[PDB]
């Protein structure tokens, strides 16, 4: 019922942001703020009225809310939305990060701010639609639809200090990676639909109907490979990862584009919701390759993050390492590891949002991102280095932050399933501490290594400090009291895990 | 006793207030907040101890909430308090309070007063969480918080990159230890289904009746975590470098909180180690080897604080030796007495550093018993307690209990190692004391903690007995003749070591300079000065290949491997554009070529 409005309020709000720029240059930011506040309020209302903590696992499908409308009846294609605990958590995180992205671009008084806000709102609506769609064609449609405003944002509103051609190159690489992988996913979807049609006679794209599809072993492996190639591009999984540091480097300086779609993790959700239930035997056969790719992703991302002289690229490779952890968790077939993966995705979203906002404000103060040109910035700034220290402490997995809860439940469940991959991943946590300490030492400690770092810098704004402290409070509360989040996603995770292990 | 969570809440409130004050408050107000938070924690600890002894030493449990619950995975946020927890809590709160008053006097006029006190308050709160936790994951929270606060406090003078490098080395080595501890946690939850200490001890003998190998793995990983935190073999290299921070930081790390966590971890999970006797013997062997190496390293250090660091490593090795010979009460008693006299020694060394205006090595000093008589007296009683001087120091009684437990359990080689280590301890301690405080001169908020730690370093500290009955098993008693001759041997060894140090360094250094200038003497001094080359080995085995692989990977080779199809596409497009030369006759020729190709293909496939 409210799910179409959860998708449509961002799109209508973006249209109103574009259109209401004639009334003033400071008007579209209020429209975007009202839009994302309304979307977040609707998501929280769905959380309160859903009763997710009392819901028990009854088997796939089990939706707390559902909407259906015919879209292309010739192919059996519907606007088909459904929400349960995992989808609801991802939608709430999307709404919160959208509010943060609106507030992070509050001071931009550019002549085309309305189109910027329209692109931001359309990216957020596409991400929410990805989390809500249980029609395969609609899921693919949102998956590819949220990449065009992101392309234009990176290419036209991006990092202004860099050349234009670097921004167009990064946006083009991101678009080609994501859309080619999406096309491979479309081929997998089409072949699954055709197998179901030849076995049943019904034109359907409904994920509930495609769950019970009789497939040969090898056909299922290829369909799983197409789905995994799309999700592995957008997770990222090595070696399909370099688009993410290039896109983070050339994103706009505020960081709203970083929070909008580059940081929300739809691929792990797609692996949990689609890859494991549709192809459980193929996923079980693919599990050693997937967890070894996760191990390689953890260590490669950590080593790449250590080798960066750019702080933004360091945070991007930090995301790569964390996603390697989540990818290991997804293929274990363990309830504890899946709940840890959910906590880890939410904690990564919050901590990377804090890191990217603080990096954007550091670049605002000092007009550079090379860590060799800064140093000793603890004595020069009022709030920024301490909050950066908190968020770097969070991303290495300190207890008291949600990252520890996530990665440690992941490692507990994984050790219950696969011990060697678990011990190698914990040494990956040692690597994580190494790169976080290296970033903190290179940026804020020591002596000033240039002239701009040796001067006093203006303090942060009250709104900027307010949302950074909101992220700090949310991360600490997730670290100390993760039980509401665990209870919200318990039934959906249980359904996915029971489907995965009861059909293998 | 219901105020057991206040001992964490008060240091947490102090840390939050002093962090968000950001140095805008006065130094008096910041000192009041920090020192009063730790003092109120100590007062609540005193009331808790009074209630504990009034209730007949009953184990008290205070749940607060459930940390996480996923099916059978149930981790609670519950504090527990028995005799061991009360002993560690009282030691941490009282010694941290005394160090906090000394830091309130000491850190006056320094940048980052509020930051220093916030970090020390968070350190106190993390160690209270560590010692009060009833399950391994909450203890892991306290463990990692203690490591993080150690990193924050060691590199407190952040402008010098050497302090920062020491802080990162300490954090990385201890993080390796915490990964070993995490392995122990994973094994124990996978086997027993719980991480509560009492429940694990209850369920382990029934679960491991057929096979015991995974319990040996769990106890070995617990030992790895313990030696990571307590700076023992093979994760001991961080302590000497990490001593680059301020003096109260070193007193807090070496006496109260940081290095006692491994001893507390082995003592708390003592039942699981009792079911794996080979791992417990390995704990004893690791302690003996570490104390011998630390004594030999401290023999040749030219720095006061480096000698104190390696002495801390030696005393923690003594505690590990006591744990390995199943003398648990001796280990905890030595932990508390060593906390007393090591805190006293570190505060006295800080007084020396402030009086000398710059951190000199020991050979640039001399005749300091006339400029600072009270500091010399504090150093003398702290070194007498460190050297286990008989009948007037608490360290003598603690080391006597450790050696009696080692001898009574049939561990003769560990007792011999302990005696040799005691001789070397007296040797290096009074070597440093006689070099610094004897020779020819060249160049209320702090007297009270020094006086209290002075009194506690004497036999008055040995008058305090930790209430470990009913928590740790009683050590097997030694015969009166054997106990008497062992006490006589320990006193004789300590006195002979002090006399040899007086013969070697108190007068003119002629035979010492003859030994050091010799080529075997120079070789051994260079070897032991670098702590037997373990830092060099870990640099050549872990640090340099990490840096080399980072340098090799800094261009992202997988990104270029995935960029290869774009290069192939560009090259193929450029090659294919050669056919568009604009010549009409070539276009006709290509039409006829395509006709030939199509017709030949059709006749081939027909
Ligand atoms: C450049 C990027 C894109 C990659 C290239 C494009 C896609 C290439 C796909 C190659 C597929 C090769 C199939 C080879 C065997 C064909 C014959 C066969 O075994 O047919 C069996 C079956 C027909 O018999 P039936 O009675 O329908 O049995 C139902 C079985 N489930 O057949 C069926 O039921 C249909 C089987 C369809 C199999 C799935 C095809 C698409 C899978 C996703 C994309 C490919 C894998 C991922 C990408 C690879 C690397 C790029
Ligand atoms: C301009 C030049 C540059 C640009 C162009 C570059 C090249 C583009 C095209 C590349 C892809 C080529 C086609 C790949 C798919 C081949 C499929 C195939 O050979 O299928 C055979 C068989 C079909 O299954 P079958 O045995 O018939 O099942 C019925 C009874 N079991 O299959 C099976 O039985 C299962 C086979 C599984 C393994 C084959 C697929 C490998 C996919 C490689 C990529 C993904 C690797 C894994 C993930 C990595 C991280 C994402
Ligand atoms: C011992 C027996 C049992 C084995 C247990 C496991 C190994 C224990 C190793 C303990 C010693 C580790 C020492 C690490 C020191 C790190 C601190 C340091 O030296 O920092 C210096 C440098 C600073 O870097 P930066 O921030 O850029 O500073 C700017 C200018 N200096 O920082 C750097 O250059 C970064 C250094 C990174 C070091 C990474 C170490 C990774 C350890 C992985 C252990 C794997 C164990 C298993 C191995 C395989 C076994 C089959
Ligand atoms: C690790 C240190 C020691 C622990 C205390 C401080 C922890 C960190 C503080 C910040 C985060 C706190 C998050 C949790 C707060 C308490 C809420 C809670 O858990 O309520 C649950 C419980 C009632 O529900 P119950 O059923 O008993 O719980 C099991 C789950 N169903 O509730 C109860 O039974 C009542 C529990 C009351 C606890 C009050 C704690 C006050 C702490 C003030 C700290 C001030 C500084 C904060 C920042 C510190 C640095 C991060
Ligand atoms: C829990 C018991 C113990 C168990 C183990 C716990 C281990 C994990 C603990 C995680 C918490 C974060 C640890 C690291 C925080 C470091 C912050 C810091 O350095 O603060 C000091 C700084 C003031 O220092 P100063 O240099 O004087 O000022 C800057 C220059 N003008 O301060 C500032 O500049 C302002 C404040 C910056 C951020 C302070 C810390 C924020 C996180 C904790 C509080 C969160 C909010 C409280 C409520 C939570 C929800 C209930
Ligand atoms: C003071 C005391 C110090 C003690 C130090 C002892 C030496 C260091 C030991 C480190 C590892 C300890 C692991 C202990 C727990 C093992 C638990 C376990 O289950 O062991 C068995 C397991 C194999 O299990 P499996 O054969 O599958 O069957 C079991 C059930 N079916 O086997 C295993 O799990 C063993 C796995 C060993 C892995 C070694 C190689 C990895 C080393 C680090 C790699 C990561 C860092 C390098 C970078 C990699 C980049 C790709
Ligand atoms: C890779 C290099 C790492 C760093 C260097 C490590 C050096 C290790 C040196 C000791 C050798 C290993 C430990 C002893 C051998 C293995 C255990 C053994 O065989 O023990 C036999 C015996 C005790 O047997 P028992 O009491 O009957 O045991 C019943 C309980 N299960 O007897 C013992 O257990 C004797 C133990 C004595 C205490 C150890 C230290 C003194 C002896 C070695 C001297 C040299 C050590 C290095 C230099 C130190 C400074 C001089
Ligand atoms: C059953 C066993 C019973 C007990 C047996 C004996 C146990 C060990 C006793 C060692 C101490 C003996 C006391 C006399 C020597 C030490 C004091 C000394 O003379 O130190 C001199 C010098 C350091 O003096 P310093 O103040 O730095 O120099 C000022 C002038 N530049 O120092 C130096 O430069 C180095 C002096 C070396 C003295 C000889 C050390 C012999 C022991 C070496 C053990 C090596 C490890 C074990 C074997 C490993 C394999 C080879
Ligand atoms: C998807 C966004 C998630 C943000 C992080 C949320 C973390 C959980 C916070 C829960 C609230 C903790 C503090 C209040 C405890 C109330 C206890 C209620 C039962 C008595």
């Amino acid at each position: 019922m409210l799910l179409p409005w959860l998708i449509l309020i961002p799109f209508i709000g973006g249209f109103l942001c574009w259109q209401t720029e004639r009334f003033g240059v400071k008007v579209p930011r209020w429209i975007a703020l009202i839009t994302m506040g309304l979307t977040l309020a609707l998501s929280l209302q769905l959380w309160l009225q859903g009763g997710y903590s009392l819901t028990q696992s009854a088997g796939i499908p089990q939706w707390q809310s559902e909407f259906d409308m015919p879209w292309i009846p010739r192919f059996g294609i519907s606007i088909h939305l459904a929400i349960d605990g995992l989808s609801l958590l991802m939608v709430v995180l999307t709404g919160l990060l959208g509010v943060l992205a609106v507030l992070c671009s509050w001071k931009e008084i550019e002549k085309y701010q309305g189109f910027f806000h329209l692109n931001l709102m359309w990216i957020l609506g596409g991400v929410i639609g990805v989390f809500l769609a249980i029609d395969m064609f609609l899921f693919f449609f949102f998956w590819e639809m949220m990449l065009v405003p992101m392309y234009f944002l990176i290419a036209l509103w991006g990092h202004k200090a860099s050349d234009g051609k670097t921004r167009i190159t990064a946006a083009t690489k991101f678009f080609i990676y994501t859309q080619a992988s999406g096309l491979v996913m479309l081929i997998a979807i089409l072949a699954l639909v055709f197998v179901h049609y030849n076995a049943t006679g019904v034109w359907t794209f409904n994920y509930e109907e495609l769950l019970n599809t009789p497939m040969s072993s090898g056909v299922e492996y290829l369909l799983m490979l197409g789905f995994f190639i799309a999700f592995a591009v957008k997770m990222p999984v090595v070696p399909l990862h370099g688009w993410l540091p290039d896109a983070h480097s050339q994103a706009p300086t505020a960081g709203s584009v970083d929070l909008a779609g580059i940081l929300l993790k739809t691929a792990a959700y797609g692996l949990l919701r689609f890859s494991l239930p549709l192809f459980p035997n193929a996923s079980a056969e693919f599990a050693p390759i997937a967890m070894w790719l996760g191990v390689i992703g953890i260590f490669y991302g950590a080593w790449m993050a250590f080798a960066q002289t750019d702080i933004k690229r360091l945070i991007a490779y930090t995301s790569v390492s964390h996603m390697g952890f989540v990818l290991i968790a997804i293929y274990t077939g363990s309830q504890l590891a899946y709940q840890g993966a959910v906590i880890q995705m939410i904690a990564h979203g919050l901590s990377a949002a804090g890191l990217f906002i603080l990096c954007g404000q550091l670049y605002e103060r000092i007009h550079t991102r090379d860590m060799r040109m800064m140093g000793g910035l603890w004595s020069k700034m009022k709030w920024l280095p301490a909050l950066s220290l908190f968020f770097a402490v969070a991303t290495l997995g300190m207890p008291g932050t949600g990252n520890f809860v996530g990665e440690f439940m992941i490692l507990f469940g994984s050790f219950q399933v696969v011990p060697v991959i678990t011990v190698i991943s914990t040494f990956g946590l040692v690597f994580a501490s190494v790169y976080s300490l290296a970033m903190l030492h290179r940026a804020y400690f020591g002596k000033a290594k240039s002239q701009i770092a040796s001067q006093e810098l203006p303090g942060m704004s009250l709104r900027e400090l307010f949302m950074i402290l909101l992220l700090v409070v949310l991360l600490v509360l997730l670290g100390f009291y993760p039980q509401p989040i665990l209870d919200t996603s318990h039934s959906a995770i249980g359904n996915i895990q029971q489907w995965f292990v009861n059909s293998v | 006793m219901n105020m057991l969570a206040l001992t964490i809440i008060l240091p947490l409130i102090g840390f939050v207030l002093l962090a968000f004050s950001r140095g805008r408050w006065s130094e008096n107000v910041s000192a009041i907040v920090g020192v009063g938070s730790v003092g109120l924690a100590a007062l609540v600890t005193a009331f808790i101890g009074v209630d504990f002894f009034a209730n007949g030493e009953q184990t008290y449990s205070q749940p607060l909430w459930t940390w996480m619950s996923v099916g059978d995975f149930n981790i609670g946020f519950n504090l527990v308090l028995d005799g061991l927890s009360l002993t560690m809590l009282s030691v941490v709160t009282g010694v941290g309070f005394l160090i906090h008053m000394y830091a309130s006097w000491y850190m006056r006029g320094e940048e980052g007063y509020s930051r220093f006190f916030a970090y020390t308050n968070l350190f106190i709160a993390s160690m209270v969480v560590l010692v009060l936790a009833d399950n391994l994951l909450l203890m892991y929270l306290g463990w990692e918080g203690v490591g993080l606060c150690s990193y924050l406090l060691i590199g407190f003078y952040y402008t010098d990159p050497k302090n920062g490098a020491a802080a990162m080395k300490a954090f990385v080595v201890t993080r390796v230890g915490d990964v070993f501890l995490a392995f122990a946690l994973f094994i124990l939850y996978n086997e027993l289904g719980t991480l509560n200490f009492r429940e694990m001890v209850e369920l382990a003998p029934a679960h491991f009746a057929d096979g015991n190998n995974m319990l040996m793995w769990a106890t070995l990983m617990l030992l790895g975590g313990a030696v990571g935190k307590s700076a023992q073999l093979p994760l001991q290299t961080w302590l000497a470098d990490a001593m680059a921070g301020p003096t109260p930081v070193s007193a807090l790390i070496h006496a109260a909180t940081m290095v006692t966590a491994g001893v507390y971890l082995i003592a708390r999970t003592h039942g699981l180690f009792l079911m794996t006797p080979e791992v417990l013997h390995l704990v004893g062997i690791v302690g003996a080897v570490t104390l011998l190496l630390a004594g030999f390293a401290a023999l040749v250090q030219t720095d006061i604080k480096r000698v104190l660091a390696y002495s801390t490593m030696s005393q923690i090795g003594y505690m590990f030796l006591a744990l390995g010979v199943q003398a648990w009460d001796a280990a905890i008693f030595h932990l508390m007495t060593h906390a007393f006299f090591k805190a006293l020694l570190f505060l006295a060394s800080g007084s020396v550093i402030l009086a000398c205006h710059h951190e000199q090595n020991i050979f640039k000093m001399g005749g300091l018993r006339k400029s600072i008589p009270l500091v010399y007296l504090c150093f003398l009683v702290g070194g007498a307690a460190l050297s286990a001087l008989p009948l007037v120091t608490a360290g003598f009684f603690s080391k006597d209990e450790i050696l009696a437990g080692a001898m009574a359990n049939g561990h003769i080689n560990l007792m011999v190692a302990g005696l040799v280590g005691a001789f070397m301890t007296s040797l290096y301690t009074f070597r440093m004391i006689f070099i610094v405080f004897h020779g020819k001169e060249q160049i209320v908020t702090h007297s009270l903690p020094l006086i209290v730690l002075l009194i506690l370093s004497t036999f008055v500290g040995a008058l305090i007995v930790p209430p470990l009955q009913g928590v740790l098993p009683q050590t097997t008693e030694l015969a009166h003749g054997s106990m008497l001759t062992l006490e006589i041997t320990s006193g004789v060894v300590a006195v002979v070591g002090i006399l040899l140090a007086a013969w070697l360094w108190l007068g003119k250094r002629t035979l010492v300079t003859s030994i050091a200038n010799s080529a075997p003497g120079r070789l051994l001094s260079t070897w032991w000065y670098n702590a037997w080359g373990f830092d060099w080995l870990y640099d050549k085995v872990f640090v340099k290949p990490f840096l080399g692989i980072a340098w090799l990977l800094k261009r992202d080779p997988l990104n270029s491997m995935m960029n290869i199809p774009a290069v192939l596409s560009r090259f193929a497009g450029k090659g294919l554009l050669l056919s568009e030369n604009g010549y009409l006759r070539w276009y006709v020729a290509s039409m006829s070529i395509g006709a030939v190709v199509v017709l030949a293909l059709l006749m081939v496939l027909r």
